[PDB]
């Protein structure tokens, strides 16, 4: 009974860690990606310089 | 035409630099999320079938 309650605590709390490994590579690439488009995002504004 | 109180073809220009800024942008959205339709105002119909299948 001691084996089961332990089992069954262990499919309420744990993590399919499986998943997690391809999750936290597309993570990088995505945070990767983000800092890319926010500097482009940054640098747009500043071509009204050419008109003047 | 030879007028020096207005320029149309600088306001048709800026409007095709404004399209061109407008769609960049979006491009930067869909680069930033990774997603074709991220909230409700890219595309009403396929945002509702997705949010409720996910």
């Amino acid at each position: 009974l001691q084996d089961s309650l332990d089992a069954g605590v262990g499919n309420l709390v744990d993590a399919d860690l499986a998943k997690e490994s391809a999750k936290l590579q597309s993570l990088q690439t995505k945070q990767q990606l983000g800092v890319q488009a926010l500097s482009i995002a940054n640098q747009t504004p500043q071509t009204i310089l050419s008109l003047f | 035409l030879n007028s020096i109180n207005t320029n149309p073809g600088a306001l048709l220009a800026l409007q095709n630099l404004n399209s061109t800024n407008t769609e960049l942008a979006a491009t930067q959205g869909r680069i930033n999320t990774g997603k074709k339709v991220a909230n409700a105002k890219d595309n009403g119909a396929i945002w509702s079938m997705a949010k409720m299948q996910s």
